């Protein structure tokens, strides 16, 4: 029914792998030393997000013992595992002993001001909490961190579980001008919670519901065969800038809700007065992670069946409109983060000859880091792109279509 | 040149193109140059 | 099953359109001068097949009482119903009392060599023989009439039942070097027969099996509504260029056949010796025009539907296979010609980046030409171009595909 | 563009050019685009 | 040339180009030589 | 292409322009590429 | 004083050269065949004048006994000797028996009507009148003749000598537009005589004074040291089209006079009305051509001195302001013909950035012709090209320069 | 006999003009800062050398009482009185009350190192030494002092006079490779001394001879009819590329002298061993300022005459050769610098269709300083560009020219 005939087996281009992750020290005696330290352990690195700016792939790593630094952009040399990594914007902010720099940095997200938004779990091995949670706004134009926060402890976890890991931020500003209105969400699945900060107020406000919470019933999670028991939360926010709702569906379970970000709009925050919409087991696996194009489609990965699923809009919300585009076992292992980008630089009037909207995808085998079975001499982690137009032509989820031109233009990285 | 007039432009160009015929030289220049315009106009240089 | 869902209410984009169809006589007092003599009527032309020379579109028009001209070549001058036609290659051609110029051109083949190939009934009305049937072929870069050859009367009409029109036809070039090993098949339904010609040995031969005859319990054809009954045997065939296999199917049947041209290479010809492949009652409609891409891709139009079929040649002949792509009651009403044609000029090392191949169908409404009711208020006939990777993608009749390129750009007239 | 505005333009890209200094990209589109227009309005092509 | 280079140095420029960095002025000159090369050989003009 | 050669096809072409004959467009693409690949070896850009 | 110093040994570049002329009869069998006739031969071949027309090189020859055609156009194909002339338009008009053809093409002359004006002497071997003399006029886009007019015989010879020949052939058009009010003049120096046609009024008139006789002082002319004797009235007319003003001098007397054609602008033609303003021996040596450029400057051909003198026209005419450019002996032995031609295409704007005029100069051994002394072993003829305004650039010729632009272009073929 | 005839009234394009001097000190009440405590003073502005380089025009000022800055570059806000300078690097360098910076720029030089070569008088009013003369070298891509150089005062002044101002800078680089080789020449004519400083042994050397020394006939100076009296030595001394030869002429003499830098290249340095090669009075009046170009052509400045001469250095030294090429008693008042450079960027093969040298001329009446009868109505400072090829062609200047190519393009800024 969801899973398309035509979608089995199918792939996406490869942007760049990596057997493992390797880190440009610079040269090899430096290396050397960084390995004989203990600093730099290719057994104990893992990617969390990645996102792309204008020449650079910036992806996060979470912190563990063997971890140099967990933000990192790809860098022009490669190494025998795969490209190396270089840490951004330098050496300094990579020192998390005095808690100065980056901790560990959980997800990223790029607004239209040409900003980077980076969230500091804090926690260390993702179990202990070492230091407070951050968020940090940092100019990609200038490379120096233009603003700090620090997240208070009371709205970060439960009060009466005390135990909270933030898992997915999501950026919305509803005016980018010279002062940005910009609503940031963080959802934590082990608190079961959501962080609404404003930052024209500079204050964080914590919401709770029954439908952040997980369901015992599905919390096992078969990837490729091997089955691993997690119980987290609300995780994989994505908001749609067309309809400005916010989805979400719990990572241990099926069904799927969303809010509207308008009834955020007032300073009185109501408790219980946010009505949360949403269908209740409408997909046979959880999703992961979720994203919404400009145009109105959201794509999510369907981990159990290790695919990749749309859903229209402007089509109503059931099994029945929502299809799968691609599916593959090895390719897609666990999508860990998906980021919808559009070609540059942008022109108005040749818009009708081109499609602009390409999609990146990060897949690795979380199932493997869970069981600490991963195998080192093959391609773990992968990093795929390709053209939404074209994925979803001719399916439930593609928008009415007009062809005026006698050309069209497929754009993808 | 108004916008829809090198829409316009264009798609004539293009399908002449893909046509096979001869193209002019004096129309393939106006839409270079109309082009060439627009792209300036988007400071995209 | 069949019909599939998002099909539903799909147009194509319209190069031209027209009410009725008006000549460019030239002033508007030749063409008063002409209607009053009887010479041009708009209510007797009719469209039967059209083609593409790299600014040309040649139509050709059903010999009635008051067609002017059969073959015409469209004009740039615009007349108030739609386009201007324009007799080709001039009034000298038109002539048919003489019988010198053509009577009625039934079909339209262009090959490789730049050479237009033109079939003429000879039939008048449809119904009644005025001159022998011929074959010419015209040069397109000089507008000379090359050759013509003259069918013999034994090979176009039975012996038995004395009656025969010539329906389709279809030209296929081993070799186009200096001396063209060309062997052209007419398909005549009334006779429900094949004629082989083969140029090189300037020799005709005629076949006849029981799959060309017509089926009597499927005479009947509804075309939005109004249904009129025909009996007509093999018409529509398509010549696969990958697999060499000409596809026929009767007028009044669903079953789909085939026939290797491989066994037309033997001069011996023996009969009863070809063997004919084809799956009987595969389709719920008739099938009226065929085309099959270098790509190996087979488009049927299905008349009791109003829709456009594919079919892959690499997969299995089957209803669950077969698909079909564009669904609309007024946009395609009758399918009379399509044609498979590729954008210019040819690079070999661009070919990787550009879908080269594009499809011109012809919609002109029969139903209404049977029963001599044609609203010449409304748009009667249609010429519609669509891209053939964008038109099959993502479907059962895709081929497979491999995005190695960062983009792809899609070309139609 | 008038065309006393066009030759002051190509007299300052010369000059820039034979100076060698960096000649910005959108000057030199600019002036680019005049003379072709100016070279299609006298039927050059 | 090899063609396959040719190919290479296409997908480079086109990538470079809709990701947003600064497309070299070099680069984009020996492509635009290269492909005004191939076509010359196709006999286009 | 040799450097000689080069030489000759611009004096070739500029004479024939300057004649008034018509230029063909094959032998300006040449010239153009010729023109434009020596510049590249100049690091002109 | 007239000879300048930096002018010595000063050449000009090559167009085209020499040795001896050959005809493209096509196969070398067919040249052979001419040969063998008596049609062709490589001894009694002189050029007359030249003229270049977008791609073309029109020379003529003087009507010997071994000449096979009067007027040619250089051709692409080159003999050993030099490069091959083409009979223009074809080789029927060269047949000039029926006197049909061209008997003789003496001068040339291209207006910007682009037609071609041909002055047929009629005399062979410049002293035998064969065939009446002609005007034509052809048309250089098509090839064809379109006009011939018939001198009439008493204005072409003196009624009391009985002897004239046609030597130089001027163009003035006060309007060529639809109808070309056309005035060409003339000048037979045999009958010392000169012929106005008004080609609206198709009327001839012939006007005769003391200027246009020769002096007897001055009929030795020597040419690379060797000396020739020859009687000739006025020849080599150049019209300025900045003052309309014809110069004029006698092949033998070195005074240089001028008439204004606004004199002839009146249908009466008053006989002894016309005043001919000149100045008396103002050259050491005589002039053989003379032309006149659109800024307004003269330049004439030195014979003694084999040398080229310029003179402005808006300076005073004097001795002190005539001045040489060029002095080469071997380079210019005899200057037989000069064309000022422009640039092309022309643009308005662009023309303060070009120095647009150049001079082609034709250079034939005269002095070898009628001692009958050639080395044909060597290049005797000779066509030069150079800029006008680096010619005359920092002399006495040259007229008020401006420089307000950063970069001058010379061009010249 | 040396001013040609031609060359009267003749100007040069004017590419900066300024009828008095204004420095941009930023905002306008900064400016009237300046002028209230006695900093600037528009009637003690005096420009003494000029240079280009890519896009600057740096210009060096006589330091009097009221100038703020020595060197400054022009900048691209214009001024009533003409385009406004800016101290170059900055202010930093102005300030020469400590002596740090510049106290007085007397003459500039740029290699093909892309080095600039600044040498400090010292003297304040031109009569008072102030601080010790300094060489001073900074690199023009960086904006930073290189290197700096203080000159012995023996060798700086006669022992005997004890009174010496440097005058004329030439700058001579045999390899100016990663370690530069340069000979730099200054000329006192105070002094009446040569010193020569070689750079890799860090050494100065003093030479003096009969020829340094003036001529009292001489003295006595007349430019515009204004006559006024000076007393000086060698000075505009200018180095040939081609022949290594420096030249030069006493200021208060006609006489023209030159040396050969071979006899430098010997550390020994022998006493009256220099063999200075010279012709006694071949010029009318003086010459101010000489310029070698790599052709081979010198040009120098006849004050007297108000004019610009010029000689081929292939060609012998007389005054047969000598010839002026531009006469302007206005525009040309006195020459007090000039500079000859090239088209960039270099093209090898280009080379042939270019003509690259263009020169430079400064123009400052010197009459009017000395008699301090300043007009600041009009304009008295002009900066004129000219191209050599087309100045010195068709003269005795000129070289031997090959025109082998269909175009040439001239270039000057
Ligand atoms: C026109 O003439 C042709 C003969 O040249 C006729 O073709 C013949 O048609 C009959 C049926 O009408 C065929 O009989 C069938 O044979 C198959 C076996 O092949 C058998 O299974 C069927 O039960 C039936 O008996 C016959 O084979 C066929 N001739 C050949 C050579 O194949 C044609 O029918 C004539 N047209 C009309 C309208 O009658
Ligand atoms: C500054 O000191 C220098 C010496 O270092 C003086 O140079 C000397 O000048 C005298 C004339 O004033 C020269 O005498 C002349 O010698 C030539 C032969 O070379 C002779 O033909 C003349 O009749 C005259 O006697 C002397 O040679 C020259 N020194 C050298 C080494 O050449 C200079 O004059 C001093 N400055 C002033 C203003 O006095
Ligand atoms: C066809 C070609 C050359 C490829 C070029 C002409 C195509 C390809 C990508 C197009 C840009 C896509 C994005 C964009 C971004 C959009 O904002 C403007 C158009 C532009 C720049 C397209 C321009 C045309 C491009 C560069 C050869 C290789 C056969
Ligand atoms: C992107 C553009 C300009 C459109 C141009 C660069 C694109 C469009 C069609 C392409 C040709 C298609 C066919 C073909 C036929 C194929 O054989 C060669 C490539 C070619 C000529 C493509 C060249 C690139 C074309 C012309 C603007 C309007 C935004
Ligand atoms: C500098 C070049 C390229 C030479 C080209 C750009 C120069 C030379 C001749 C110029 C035309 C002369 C005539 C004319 C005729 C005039 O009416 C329009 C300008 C034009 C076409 C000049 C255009 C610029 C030309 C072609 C390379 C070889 C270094
Ligand atoms: C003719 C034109 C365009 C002017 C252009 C094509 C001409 C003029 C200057 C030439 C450069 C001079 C220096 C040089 C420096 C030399 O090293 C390379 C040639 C170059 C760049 C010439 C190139 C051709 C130029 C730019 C229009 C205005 C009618
Ligand atoms: C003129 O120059 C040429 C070429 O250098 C030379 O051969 C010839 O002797 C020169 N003429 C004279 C009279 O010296």
């Amino acid at each position: 029914n969801i899973l398309r005939g035509e979608s089995l087996n199918k792939s996406l281009p490869i942007l760049h792998e990596w057997k493992f992750f390797d880190y440009d020290f610079g040269s090899d005696e430096r290396r050397q030393d960084a390995i004989l330290s203990g600093e730099y352990d290719y057994k104990n690195n893992y990617p969390s997000d990645i996102d792309q700016w204008h020449d650079k792939i910036f992806v996060t790593m979470l912190r563990y013992n063997g971890v140099p630094s967990s933000l990192n952009v790809i860098s022009k040399k490669v190494g025998d595992g795969g490209p190396l990594l270089q840490p951004y914007p330098d050496w300094s902010f990579a020192k998390y002993d005095d808690c100065s720099g980056i901790v560990s940095a959980s997800k990223l997200a790029i607004d239209k001001c040409d900003r980077l938004w980076v969230l500091d779990s804090g926690l260390v091995n993702n179990t202990q909490p070492m230091c407070s949670p951050k968020l940090l706004t940092f100019d990609l134009t200038t490379s120096q961190l233009l603003k700090q926060v620090e997240i208070p402890h009371d709205v970060a976890v439960n009060a009466t579980t005390g135990k909270g890991r933030l898992s997915s931020l999501a950026v919305q500003s509803l005016d980018c001008n010279t002062n940005s209105d910009t609503m940031v969400y963080i959802a934590d699945e082990k608190g079961e919670g959501l962080i609404v900060y404003h930052n024209s107020d500079d204050s964080f406000h914590r919401l709770t519901s029954n439908t952040f919470d997980y369901d015992p019933k599905f919390t096992k999670m078969t990837i490729d065969g091997e089955s691993y028991t997690a119980q987290d939360g609300i995780s994989g926010m994505a908001l749609s800038p067309m309809t400005n709702n916010l989805y979400y569906s719990p990572v241990a379970s099926t069904s799927l809700y969303y809010v509207n970000t308008e009834q955020f709009r007032t300073s009185d925050y109501q408790q219980n007065d946010i009505h949360y919409e949403g269908v209740q087991n409408i997909l046979d696996t959880q999703s992961s992670a979720k994203v919404v194009s400009k145009s109105g489609v959201l794509f999510f990965g369907l981990v159990g069946d290790s695919a990749l699923g749309c859903w229209n809009e402007h089509r109503t919300l059931e099994r029945h409109n929502i299809r799968t585009v691609a599916q593959s076992d090895e390719t897609l292992q666990m999508i860990a983060s998906m980021k919808i980008k559009e070609a540059l630089p942008h022109v108005p009037i040749f818009d009708r000859y081109i499609n602009r909207e390409y999609i990146l995808v990060l897949s690795n085998k979380m199932q493997k880091m869970v069981n600490n079975d991963f195998n080192f001499d093959d391609v773990n982690f992968r990093i795929m792109n390709a053209n939404v137009n074209e994925l979803i032509l001719n399916t439930r989820c593609e928008n009415p279509d007009n062809d005026r031109t006698p050309f069209k233009i497929s754009i993808h990285l | 040149e108004s916008n829809v007039d090198v829409v316009s432009q264009i798609n004539s160009l293009v399908s002449s193109i893909v046509s096979g015929a001869n193209v002019s030289a004096v129309l393939l220049a106006q839409t270079l140059v109309n082009i060439l315009q627009i792209l300036i106009d988007a400071n995209v240089f």
